[PDB]
């Protein structure tokens, strides 16, 4: 589309918008939750290695 | 504002542990481990209250 | 526990924070004599 | 009461992590103004009768 | 606090609270010394707001 004469513009609608918006949150999200159950499983085992 | 007037009390809990713990081991003779469980029994109320 | 291991301007620093304590004993039971005169000042 | 945590210094250290983390997320998603708004709401009807 | 921690071991009014004093005094200072310092920035500090 940037190759479009100029004054032509582009705008995503339906689901595609939304898979813009949300780019990079489950990456994000899944960091997260290992974080998360390390912390989890180093507290239970009282060890950072386990 | 708050966070700043407040920086002063939030260090002073952590001052007074350290410094009870220090005193204790100072004048009696402790592992430190157990030096601050005995601090912390000694000074454990007024923290609270 | 786990941290904390067993143990110029520092020097004079407690010396003289010392002999303030004395100092402050000191004048504490002065002022503890007198007590009337200042519940009058608190006033 | 103190003793749990003396004796698990990494259940410890795994709250002070949760609460780190907890509160670096929430920064970055707070509203930032000079100070709260004390504006009665107000509702505001415009006429034209050139 | 410590003063009637002091008249529970059975030391007088007078001499448990100058006991008391004494003993609490650095502490007091430094709590002190430490909000009034970190209030400096706020009245030194010109700018906006
Ligand atoms: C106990 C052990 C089990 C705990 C499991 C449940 C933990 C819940 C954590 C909630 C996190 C929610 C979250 O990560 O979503 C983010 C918003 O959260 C937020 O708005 C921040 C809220 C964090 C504090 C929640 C209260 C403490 C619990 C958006 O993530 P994002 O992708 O927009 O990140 C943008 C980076 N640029």
């Amino acid at each position: 589309i940037a190759k479009l004469p100029k004054g032509i513009g582009y705008e995503w609608t339906g689901i595609s918008l939304q898979e813009k918006q949300s780019e990079s949150q489950m990456a994000f999200l899944l960091g997260l939750s290992m974080l998360v159950v390390f912390l989890v499983l180093a507290a239970l085992y009282e060890s950072w290695a386990i | 504002f708050g966070m700043v007037l407040a920086i002063g009390i939030i260090v002073d809990d952590a001052i007074v542990v350290v410094e009870n713990v220090e005193r204790i081991m100072a004048t009696e003779g402790l592992s430190p481990k157990d030096a601050t469980s005995k601090a912390m029994k000694e000074i454990t109320s007024p923290i609270i209250g | 526990a786990t941290i904390l291991k067993p143990i110029g301007f520092f020097a004079w620093f407690d010396r003289s924070f010392d002999k303030v304590t004395k100092k402050y004993e000191l004048m504490l039971l002065k002022i503890i004599k007198h007590t009337v005169p200042m519940m009058v000042i608190f006033l | 009461m103190s003793q749990f945590f003396i004796r698990r210094p990494v259940f410890a250290w795994v709250i002070a992590i949760f609460i780190i983390i907890f509160g670096l997320l929430s920064i970055p998603k707070l509203p930032i103004a000079r100070f709260p708004s004390v504006a009665p709401p107000q509702v505001n009807i415009s006429a034209t009768y050139p | 606090e410590f003063a009637k921690m002091l008249k529970e071991e059975g030391m007088s009014l007078i001499e448990a609270t100058v006991a008391a004093a004494k003993l609490r005094l650095r502490p007091i200072l430094m709590t002190s010394l430490a909000f009034t310092c970190g209030v400096i920035p706020l009245v030194i500090a010109t700018g906006a707001s």
